[PDB]
C-alpha cells in the first residue's frame, strides 16, 4: 500500500506524538504494534493514508550543512548558521545527546523540520590526510635496530602496557623527531609505523574496514600552506580537532609531518615568505597549550634540524629525537641482505663453487660487494675537502653511501643481468654484474659536488673544527 | 621579490525561495 | 495511459521501494512485470495513477551541477558544494560507485531529490594540464646513439617485458635526468621517447610543463599546481598505462634548497615535489624526466638515488655527430646547383653527401680562419678555442637556415634553381658574425667546468 | 575542561606566583582597602621567557584558581565558573574576509565588559600573541596586523574603557611585540620567567619525583626504608650531576662579533620541561627493566644515564646564531654573537 514519511518531533504520555510532514505538523496517534517509549527525538516515522504511525526508523538523507555556533542552556536546542549567514535554533536529535559537540562542527539539518541529525566529518582533513597502507614493515628495514627499538618503545609500547604506565604515572611521548642525512631512511620508518598501526586496528580491534585508514593522518609539508589569511591556521585547528576526537582511551592517533625540516618556515627567517609568524604560533599552541592532547603522537621527518624552530623542538612537544646515521659495514651487509634474497634467479656458474647452496653464495657475494664498496683504494677516492685550517681531507664514496644507493646498485645489477639474459641467453645473476653496477653507480655521481653541499658540514666540521671552504674532485681521466 | 596573501571581499547576493 | 516519473531511492526486503515524486517520498510496490532485484539506486522509475512502479529507464541527464568536496566513509554519500557555496550531503548513484571520484569533480545533482547521477567532464581542467602528441622521432636525432640506447633501456624495456621484471622483482626506473651543454638536444630526446612509447603501445599520455609557468605572484599556488599535476598523472596512470611527466628547464625553479638565491621562495617548493615522488604514498606508473643545462644548480635532494636515479650526460657533438646532424637536416629532395648535379651525373645522394662532408671538414679545422675565442688560464697559457668545441645542434640548424637564405638570395638574383656548396661554406663563417650566446662574461660556470676539465682555472676571455 | 593543575604543582617560581596573585586575586580579596587607597586592579599582565620555563603552567593554574573561586562563590555549575576565563589559542581571530577579525575582537571585548560585576574578574589570555604582536612595519607577506593592532589597543584603553577585565599575554619573542601594547596602562605587570637554578631544579624534581613512586628495595636498603630521605638524596645527586662543570657537560663554544669566547654547559640550556622529560625517560627505563627482568623498582642509575641520554639527544641544534636567547648575552658582552661551534667529543 502507498504510504508517506514524516519526522517525529516529540512524544507524549497520551499515546499521541507530533509528526511533521507535507510542510505541516500534526498530532497523531501511534499504531498498537509500535511502542511510544521506543520512539526517540529526531528520528523518522512512516505514516499511512489514514495517518497511522506504523513503522519507526532513523533519518539519513540530504540536508544543508550548518555550522554549529553554541549550545543553549537547556541543552536540547542548538544554534546553527547556514550558507547565507542565517542563524536559527534547532532541536537536537537523540544521537547528538558520541563525542562532545564543539563550536564550528558541521551538522546535517532540515530547515523545515528544524532538527540536527548528525555531525559530518570535516572535508578539509579526511580527503587529504588519509593514504593507502604501504607494504613496508619492520622486517623490511635493516641496519637500524636501535632506532627501530626506540621508535617502537615510543609509539607502541605505552599502549600495550597501560596498567604498568599508570602505576608509574607515566604518559606516552608527545612528539617524535626523525632526522638524518638524505637517503638514510625516514619515510621508510614512517611507512613501517603506518603499516603496523593499520595492522593493529584492523585485526586486534577488528572494528570495520577503512577504519585503519582513518588513523595516521599523513600530511605533506607545504600542502597546508595556502594563499589566504587564517586558512592555514584553520587547517591546523581542524586537523588537531579531528585528532583529538579520534583519540580514545589507549587508542593512539599519529600525525606525521613529512619534511618537517621546513615546517612552513623557520620562525624569524625567510625573506620571500613571512607565513611563519602566523603558522608556527598556532602549531605551538595546539601542542602543549592551556588544554593539551591526551593520546596524539606527532612525528616529523627532517633533513635540516637547524632549520626547525627551537620552541617546537624543546621537550614536551617533540620529546624523542631519533637520529639515523649513514650505514657502516655491518649495516651495509644487513641492507644488502634485505634485498638480495634467496629467491632471485642465480647463475649456475656462480653456484658451481657453492654446490648449490644459494644462501652461502649470496652471503659471500654480499661480503665481496661490501669489501669492494668500502675498500680504501684510489678507485674509491671521491673528493678532497679544504677547510679554514686548510688541511686537505680525503672523502671516499663510503661517506655518501646510503640505503637508497644500495637499492639503486642492486636494481642496476638486476637490469644488467636481464640485459645479459636477453642478449646472450644464459639466465641467472652474477657477482661480476654487481661489481660493474657498483663501478657505474660510483662513476655516475662525479658531477654531484658543487661549491657548497649541506648535510655533511655538521658532521665533518665538528670533528675538523673548521668550516668547509673548498671541495675538489680527485684524480680523474 | 616578495609574496602576498589575499583577503576576500564578499559581494552582495540574494535569492527568493 | 498517462504516466509520471520518479527517482528511486532504495530497495527493501518486502519487495517495496522508495520513490521521490512531486517533492515527496513515498513507499511503492513494483509491478509483477518488472523484477525488484534489477533496480538500482537513483534510477528513474515510471509511475501511474495507482502509484505503482511499472518500468525503470535510465538516469536523468539534466539538473544542477555541483563540485565534489569529499566522499564519506560509509561509501554511499558524498559531500558537495553548491553554486553559492551551499554544502549538501547527497547520495551517490550506482554508476558513480573509470577511476574513483576525486575532490573537484563535477556531479549532476538535483537538490530536491538529493542524488548525484553522472560525473560531468570539464574542459577547463583538461586545458589546464596540457597533453600534446609528440611527433619527433629517433630518426630526427643524430650523433646521440648511445644516449638513445640508454633512454630506451631505462624507459622502453621496463614496459616492453614488464612480466620479466616482475619475475625478476625489478622496480622500473622512476626518474631520468638529462644534462649537458645548452643547445645539445635535451628536449628532442624526451619528445622522441614520448612519441616512441606512444607508438609502442597497441594509449599512453604525456605531460609537458615548463619552468617559469610554475611561478606565481602569491604564496601557496605553485605547490597546489604541482599537486594538481601529479594528481592528474596518478589519475591517468591508475588504468595501468605508463605516464611520462617532463619538467623543462629545472635550473630556474626548485634550485638548491640551501643558500642558492639570496631572496627566493625555493625553500618551500622543492620539498613538495619531493613529497610527490618519495613519500608514504608512492606513484606506480609515473616517470619523471627533467632536463637542465646546469646539473650543479639542481637540488641534491632531488638528485638522490631513487629519485631521478638515471642520469644521462649529453655532450657537444663531434665531427661524426656534426655530419649526422647535417645529414638529418639535408635531404635528397633539397634543390642543388646544376653544376654539382652535372658533376655527379644525377647522383643527388652522392652530391649532398659530398657537400655535407666538405662542410663538416670546413667546420672542424685548426686553421686560424675559424678562430672563435681566446682563453687564458691561471697558468697564463693562451689557447685559441675554435668552433670545434662549441658545435651545438642548434648552431648547425642556424647554419643551415642561413645557407638556405643565401641560396634564396642567389636564386632571386640570378634565377638558377640550385644550392651552392659555397653558400654553406660562407654561412659557416657568417654564423659567428652574429652572437649565438656562446660568449659570456668574465668567469662563466660553463667555462669554470671546462677549466676543471683542463686543470687550470680560466681567468681571461677575449673575443676574436 | 579546566586544567587539574594547582599552584602547588609549580616549583622554582616564588616571586612570580606572588606577583600573579597580587595582580588578580589580591584586588578582589581586599576591595575595601583598594577603594580606600583609590587603587584599581592592573589592566594587563605579561609573561615572557625561554620556552618551556612554565608560562602556560601559570596561565592554567590561575584559570584553575579562578574556576574554584567562582564555584565556591556563585554556584556549582561548571560552565558559569569556566566562562570567566577566555582562551585565544593564538591566531584564531584571523579570518579570510576583510574587517571580520576586528568585529570578532570587538564582540569578545564587549562580552568581557558585560560579564564583569566589580567582584568577579574576567580574564582573557592571549596564548602566544607573537602573531598578533607586530611592530606594524615588520610585515613582509601580509599586514593584517596593521588593522588588528589598532582595534585591540583602542578596545583596551580609550574614551570608553574596560574597568575590571584582566588581559594576560604570554610570549617568547618580546622584540617582535608592538611597542604601543608594551605600555603601562595596557600591560602593567611584566613578569619574567627565568631558567631554573640549582634550588629551582631541586624544587621541580621534588614536584615530579613524588614519594608515591615505587623505589627499588636496594635503594631503600641504605636508608632502611625511609622513602623520603632516599628520594631527596637521589634528587640531590641528580641535580649535582646535571649542574656540574665537567668536561662531559661542555655544550657549545660561543664567539661574539667582538671576539669573546664563552664556554656554555648543558645547564645553561635547561628548563622545567627538560627536567620532566628526564624524569619520564628514567621512568620508561625503569618500566622496561621491570618488564625484562620481572622485578619492580626505580634506581638511581636510571636517572644518571637518562641525564646523559637526554643531553646527547639535544646536543646539536644550532642555526646561524638565531637570537632566541643570544641577544641578552651579546648585550652583556657588547656585540651580537656571530660564530658558534659544537663541543662534542
Ligand atoms: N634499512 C634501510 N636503511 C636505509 N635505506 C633503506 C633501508 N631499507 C630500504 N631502504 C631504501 O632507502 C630508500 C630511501 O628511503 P627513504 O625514502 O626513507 O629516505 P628519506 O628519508 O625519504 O630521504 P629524504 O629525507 O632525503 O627524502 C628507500 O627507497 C628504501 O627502498
Ligand atoms: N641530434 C641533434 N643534436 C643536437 N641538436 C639537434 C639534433 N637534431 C636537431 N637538433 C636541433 O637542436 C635544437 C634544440 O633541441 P632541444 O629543444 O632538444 O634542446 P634545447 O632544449 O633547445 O637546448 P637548450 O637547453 O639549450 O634550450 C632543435 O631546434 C633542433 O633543431
Ligand atoms: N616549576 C616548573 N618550571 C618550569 N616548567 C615546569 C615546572 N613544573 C612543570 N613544568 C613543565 O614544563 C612544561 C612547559 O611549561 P609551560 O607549558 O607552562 O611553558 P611553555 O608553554 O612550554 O612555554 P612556551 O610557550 O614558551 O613553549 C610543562 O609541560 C610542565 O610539565
Ligand atoms: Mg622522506
Ligand atoms: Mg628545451
Ligand atoms: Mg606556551
Amino acid at each position: 500500500p502507498p504510504s508517506g514519511y514524516g519526522v517525529l518531533l516529540a512524544t507524549h504520555d497520551d499515546d499521541t506524538v507530533d509528526v511533521f510532514t507535507s510542510g505541516r505538523k500534526m498530532r497523531l496517534t501511534c499504531s498498537p504494534n509500535i511502542d511510544a517509549a521506543s520512539l526517540k527525538k529526531g528520528q523518522t516515522v512512516r505514516l499511512n493514508e489514514a495517518l497511522t504511525v506504523v513503522e519507526a526508523g532513523t533519518f539519513e538523507a540530504v540536508g544543508e550543512i550548518s555550522t554549529l555556533r553554541e549550545i543553549l542552556a537547556d541543552g536540547h536546542r542548538a544554534l546553527v548558521v547556514g550558507h547565507a549567514d542565517e542563524e536559527r535554533v534547532v532541536w537536537l536529535a537523540d544521537p547528538l545527546i558520541p563525542r562532545k559537540l564543539r563550536p564550528g562542527d558541521s551538522l546535517l539539518v532540515d530547515t523545515k523540520a528544524g532538527y540536527a541529525f548528525e555531525r559530518i566529518p570535516k572535508a578539509e582533513v579526511e580527503d587529504l590526510v588519509l593514504e593507502e597502507v604501504p607494504d613496508v614493515s619492520y622486517a623490511d628495514i635493516g641496519g637500524l635496530s636501535r632506532q627501530i627499538e626506540q621508535i617502537r618503545d615510543a609509539v607502541e609500547l605505552p599502549f600495550l602496557h597501560k596498567e604498568l604506565y599508570r602505576e608509574y604515572s607515566l604518559r606516552p611521548p608527545k612528539g617524535v623527531l626523525l632526522y638524518g642525512p638524505p637517503g638514510c631512511g625516514k619515510t621508510l620508518i614512517a611507512k613501517a609505523v603506518a603499516n603496523s598501526l593499520a595492522k593493529k586496528m584492523a585485526e586486534v580491534r577488528g572494528d570495520d574496514a577503512h577504519e585503519a585508514k582513518s588513523y595516521f593522518l599523513n600530511i605533506k609539508g607545504p600542502e597546508l600552506l595556502n594563499k589566504f589569511v587564517g586558512e592555514t591556521e584553520r587547517h591546523i585547528r581542524l586537523i588537531f580537532q579531528r585528532a583529538r576526537e579520534k583519540a580514545s582511551e589507549g587508542t593512539p592517533v599519529i600525525v606525521f609531518f613529512d619534511e618537517m625540516d621546513s615546517i612552513f618556515r623557520t620562525r624569524g627567517t625567510g625573506v620571500s615568505s613571512d607565513v611563519e609568524t602566523t603558522v608556527v604560533p598556532q602549531l605551538l599552541s595546539e601542542i602543549d597549550g592551556v588544554e593539551g592532547l591526551e593520546n596524539v603522537i606527532v612525528i616529523g621527518a627532517s633533513n635540516r634540524e637547524d632549520m626547525i624552530d627551537p620552541a617546537i623542538l624543546r621537550p614536551g612537544r617533540l620529546d624523542v629525537k631519533i637520529k639515523i646515521e649513514r650505514p657502516d659495514a655491518e649495516a651495509a651487509q644487513d641492507i644488502y641482505s634485505k634485498y638480495l634474497t634467496e629467491f632471485l634467479p642465480v647463475h649456475a656458474d656462480d653456484l658451481a663453487e657453492f654446490d648449490g647452496d644459494r644462501s652461502a653464495c649470496i652471503k659471500a657475494m654480499i661480503e665481496k660487494v661490501v669489501d669492494r664498496m668500502y675498500a680504501e683504494i684510489d678507485d674509491n677516492r671521491f673528493l678532497e675537502v679544504t677547510y679554514a685550517n686548510g688541511d686537505k681531507e680525503v672523502m671516499y664514496f663510503k661517506d655518501f653511501n646510503s640505503g637508497a644507493m644500495i637499492q639503486n646498485v642492486v636494481d642496476r645489477a638486476k637490469k644488467n643481468a636481464i640485459k645479459s639474459v636477453l642478449e646472450t641467453g644464459q639466465p641467472g645473476l652474477r657477482i661480476q654484474h654487481l661489481l660493474d653496477s657498483i663501478v657505474d653507480e660510483f662513476a655516475e655521481n662525479e658531477d654531484l659536488p658543487n661549491t657548497t653541499n649541506p648535510d655533511d658540514w655538521a658532521r665533518i666540521s665538528g670533528k675538523k673544527g673548521e668550516r668547509i671552504v673548498y671541495i675538489r674532485t680527485l684524480v680523474t681521466g | 621579490g616578495s609574496m602576498a596573501q589575499e583577503q576576500t571581499k564578499r559581494g552582495g547576493g540574494g535569492g527568493d525561495d
